[PDB]
């Protein structure tokens, strides 16, 4: 879903005592105590869409001439440290599961609500995934120039 | 340059005699030149001969297909040079070299230009990159010299079929990868597609 | 690659026609999900088949894969003894103690007759591997005399005579990583062979086999224990990955299956 | 675009000024009456063809489609409509593929500029200059570039970095569904 | 290989036609195709398979475990021993002719991978070559050889498109 809303917050001495959600989403459990309480400080709008504009007409004219910089791809040697970043946080998050699988959520009386954090193996997996799919995606970038330059020689 | 060209092509073609011997040796000593391909097919430096008018001719000859060891051979029979016509025959060098191969060693560079160091070697190649005559880069690991772009000394009558012959792999060779990046857009969207409609099946029947 | 009670005995028609050449193509590769339609199966034949695969790698210089084939074995629960169970906890030992010096520890799915009737009656393999961790030889041949008996009793011979070889390899191994250039008669003392002569024939079997590499010195009386100078950067060692990783793509996809499968059915 | 009906010669003129800013414009016509199957509209490019010795830019009708992309007519529905849109396929993979397959299509029309500019000089329609050739010489000899033993040690190390983190990224996903199976299994199955 | 497909269609005879007992000149084939490609494992174990009164009655299979059985020792000098002794005229002769090879073969790449001083002395007996003959043709490779002491010193986007869809969903 395409999520967009436009809100405005009303100044000192215009709010109201009382106003519900104009424009409630989903909130995880942290944070939703906060919505019923500063939703009255502001209100949403109904938003709308026309076609206009005119930035979206000189970047042709542009690109006519900085298209040099466009192809500046390699991204396995831009945010290298944040690939090599992700992996300390990966072994905190696996260090979490292992303690997870031998309690268990699952007690006498009570469970699936003993721990705070659950699920953590099936959270764990996509943090694994996203170092190997960002890892994997500079390389695409260098391989797709070798085939196109690298592959031409000469006589 | 580009407008010096112009006009020794032009005073060339009016005159003849004496006056064609002279006009060799004020083309080599003025910088800016650094073709002599449309100077040496022309029947008016063919007709100089007998005495000193045959030096001017195999000296233009030994400034396009020759090098600088080539020079150094016949130096009492061509004649001598100064401090700005000695400094032109080492850029022809360079770009000769790269004509062949794509990278020279260093090892080369230092016997035909005769030199001790790395420096003294590189001081005349790296005076042809703010006239943009020779472009290119500097390698240290492996001790090469991979020139990018140089001067055609000519105006490239024999190696032009390469001009032609590079340009052709790239243009023809990126219908072979657009075929294989396209081909691999359908594999993956189909996945996606197959992946939502087997995920939503298996699900309903569970209530049922 | 699938199993069934013919794949089980075609590993028995091995044993006694000694070939192992027409059990290479059904072993190479790993086995998943048995063949199922109408009952075909026995629980004495999944016990049956690990304990007579892991004596094929064993003999065919395979420890990496004699490990896992005899593992299988022993996590298989039960309720009483049996020769099966008897014979794969005895193997379990004689098998680590050549990869490794300590025997590995069993899983917490692992049977409880293991651990309570198979240990107390394996005393002669258990005090096997107390020797090995400290590296002798003179009390390692004090063991094989004295544990004569129990190896006859239990078709276990052969198969402790590996041992005896693997404490001296383990020696010059373990000297590569201690000292470096180590003379011809210094060797002679702490892997004890009697003499140079003998240590010159036994360095080389090793370099044969691909054990350890190193380098002969006759003519200053010595010998170098040097690594392996392989960085792993040849263009053959990316397609070791790349086939690798083209069978876990596979075995995720089938697990995927056999999920639906459960969820349709009603559980509780 | 430009409101009428049938081409006149004066929309001629208008449409040379247009191809000084870029190299592959469009002309669109807009006609009161039928013309298409849908909405009656209609695309033309420009395409310069000699007559009767005098070169005129004429034009050329396409047959135009409706949304090829499954990320961009996510966010069209949803301005016409004003209201809400249906949930379908995002298509993140389809996402990043873009800055690849672009890529070679913006390639593949710059060596097409160069090559009939330089393989004219050869033949007889651009007259011979030794300027031209002497510019262009040079220019694809740099071909391929870095292609020695220090880019071949660097090029093969850096694939086996991120090699070996597929490996173990690829045994994580298999464990998710595993665990998934094993907790569905041990209980309806399996009762200890 | 060439000669990995002789043995690979040699074993698919043996358990097909014969109902029990083989025949001898088989035999022959499976244990001089095993000592080629220096498998001592499935050569030891074939041997005990043929009962006892094959080898008896056939005294051309005690010839080919001759060979084989300095193999597991591991002795360069008593390889040719064996093979210039007991030899037969049908199809071990073509098969024991390249036996001979991968001896001199194998001597080479233990030889430069583990003796960097051997002596000449002691190299003439592992290459089956006389001493006069030893140090002459390894001055052509490039091996040093010193005087007065008789020492020689020797020595992709295929793949990758489709591990992104498969992790992503």
């Amino acid at each position: 879903k395409v999520n967009l809303g436009a809100f405005r917050t009303y100044p000192k001495g215009y709010k109201p005592p009382d106003e519900g959600p104009s424009e409630y989403q989903t909130i995880p459990l942290n944070k939703i105590e906060d919505f019923g309480v500063h939703c009255k400080q502001y209100y949403a709008l109904e938003v709308s869409y026309f076609k206009s504009s005119l930035d979206r007409k000189l970047l042709e004219l542009l690109w006519n001439k900085y298209w040099v910089n466009t192809l500046s791809s390699s991204s396995l040697l831009t945010n290298a440290d944040y690939t090599t970043g992700q992996v300390f946080d990966l072994s905190e998050k696996l260090e979490q599961s292992e303690a997870q699988l031998g309690r268990g959520s699952f007690m006498l009386g009570l469970e699936t609500h003993d721990r705070k954090s659950e699920d953590k193996l099936a959270k764990a997996t996509r943090d694994s995934c996203k170092t190997t799919i960002e890892a994997i995606h500079g390389l695409m970038s260098q391989v797709i120039k070798d085939k196109l330059f690298n592959q031409i020689n000469i006589s | 340059s580009s407008n010096l060209l112009e006009q020794f092509i032009l005073l060339a073609k009016g005159t003849s005699g004496s006056a064609l011997t002279a006009l060799i040796s004020q083309v080599l000593e003025a910088p800016g030149v650094y073709v002599f391909g449309e100077l040496l097919e022309l029947a008016n430096v063919q007709e100089l001969a007998e005495g000193a008018n045959a030096a001017y001719l195999q000296l233009l000859n030994l400034f396009a297909y020759g090098t600088y060891p080539d020079y150094i051979a016949n130096k009492e029979s061509l004649p001598e040079l100064s401090t700005a016509q000695q400094n032109k025959l080492k850029h022809l060098t360079i770009v000769s070299l790269a004509s062949r191969m794509k990278c020279i060693p260093y090892s080369v560079l230092l016997k035909d230009l005769e030199m001790r160091n790395l420096r003294e070697l590189e001081d005349l190649i790296i005076e042809a990159v703010y006239t943009d005559i020779i472009q290119g880069k500097l390698d240290q690991r492996n001790q090469l010299l991979e020139v990018d772009f140089c001067i055609g000394r000519d105006i490239r009558k024999k190696d032009i079929n390469n001009i032609v012959k590079t340009l052709h792999e790239w243009c023809d060779g990126c219908e072979a990868v657009l075929l294989g990046i396209e081909q691999q857009v359908l594999r993956a969207n189909q996945y996606k597609e197959n992946h939502n409609r087997t995920q939503q099946q298996v699900e309903a029947e569970v209530t049922n | 690659n699938q199993l069934t009670s013919i794949h089980a005995d075609l590993c028995q028609l091995c044993l006694l026609a000694k070939c192992f050449k027409p059990a290479l193509p059904y072993l190479d590769v790993d086995m998943m999900d048995i063949c199922k339609e109408n009952g075909a199966y026995d629980a004495k034949h999944f016990l049956c088949y690990y304990y007579y695969g892991g004596m094929i790698y064993t003999g065919l210089k395979n420890f990496e894969r004699a490990l896992y084939f005899y593992e299988q074995a022993i996590t298989t629960p039960a309720m009483a003894v049996s020769h099966i169970m008897l014979e794969s906890y005895k193997k379990y030992i004689l098998v680590s103690l050549i990869l490794l010096g300590k025997v590995q520890q069993l899983p917490k799915y692992t049977s409880q007759i293991v651990g309570r009737f198979i240990k107390p009656l394996s005393n002669a393999y258990h005090e096997l591997a107390q020797v090995y961790s400290t590296n002798n030889p003179s009390e390692l041949r004090n063991l094989v005399n004295k544990h004569s008996e129990t190896f006859t009793r239990d078709n276990n011979m052969g198969l402790v005579k590996q041992c005896l070889s693997s404490l001296y390899k383990k020696n010059i191994q373990r000297l590569t990583k201690t000292f470096l250039t180590l003379s011809l008669q210094d060797m002679a003392s702490r892997v004890q062979l009697s003499g140079p002569q003998e240590a010159e024939k036994y360095v080389l079997h090793m370099i044969e086999d691909g054990e350890i590499f190193a380098s002969i010195n006759q003519k200053d009386g010595m010998v170098s224990f040097h690594d392996n100078p392989e960085k792993y950067n040849n263009p053959a060692m990316l397609h070791n990955i790349d086939q690798e990783m083209l069978k876990c793509i596979e075995l995720d996809e089938r697990l995927k299956a056999m999920d639906q499968e459960i969820t349709v059915n009603p559980q509780f | 675009y430009t409101t009428g009906g049938p081409p006149d010669p004066s929309d001629i003129h208008v449409h040379k000024q247009v191809c000084e800013i870029i190299e592959s414009p469009l002309f669109l016509k807009l006609n009161p009456m039928t013309k298409h199957t849908d909405l009656p509209v209609s695309v033309f490019e420009s395409v310069i063809d000699i007559i009767n010795g005098e070169a005129t830019m004429l034009f050329a009708e396409l047959t135009y489609t409706l949304a090829t992309e499954e990320a961009e007519r996510i966010g069209v529905d949803h301005v016409a409509r004003m209201t809400a849109t249906g949930s379908g396929e995002n298509s993140t993979v389809a996402e990043h593929l873009i800055a690849q397959h672009s890529a070679i299509k913006m390639l593949h029309s710059r060596v097409k500029l160069i090559l009939e500019y330089v393989k004219a000089s050869e033949a007889g329609e651009v007259p011979f200059n030794h300027e031209i050739l002497r510019e262009a010489y040079a220019l694809c000899h740099c071909l391929p570039v870095l292609s020695t033993d220090k880019f071949k040690t660097d090029f093969y190390d850096q694939c086996n970095d991120v090699g070996l983190m597929a490996y173990l990224g690829t045994i994580t996903k298999t464990c998710n569904t595993m665990n998934q199976f094993v907790n569905k299994f041990n209980v309806l199955y399996d009762r200890q | 290989f060439s000669f990995k497909k002789l043995l690979d269609q040699c074993e698919n005879q043996e358990l097909e036609a014969p109902g029990g007992i083989a025949t001898p000149p088989v035999y022959g084939q499976l244990l001089a195709l095993y000592l080629l490609h220096n498998d001592m494992n499935n050569a030891r174990y074939l041997w005990k398979r043929i009962p006892p009164a094959i080898k008896s009655a056939n005294s051309e299979l005690g010839g080919i475990w001759s060979v084989g059985q300095r193999i597991w020792q591991r002795d360069f000098p008593g390889i040719y021993t064996t093979i210039n002794a007991h030899q037969w005229s049908e199809t071990v002769q073509p098969i024991m002719e390249a036996l001979r090879d991968a001896t001199r073969r194998r001597a080479f790449a233990l030889v430069s991978q583990a003796y960097t001083s051997i002596i000449a002395d002691d190299f003439a007996a592992f290459v089956g070559l006389p001493v006069e003959e030893a140090v002459k043709g390894i001055l052509e490779q490039g091996w040093q050889a010193d005087s007065t002491t008789r020492m020689v010193l020797p020595r992709q986007l295929a793949r990758l498109t489709d591990y992104v869809a498969f992790l992503e969903n």
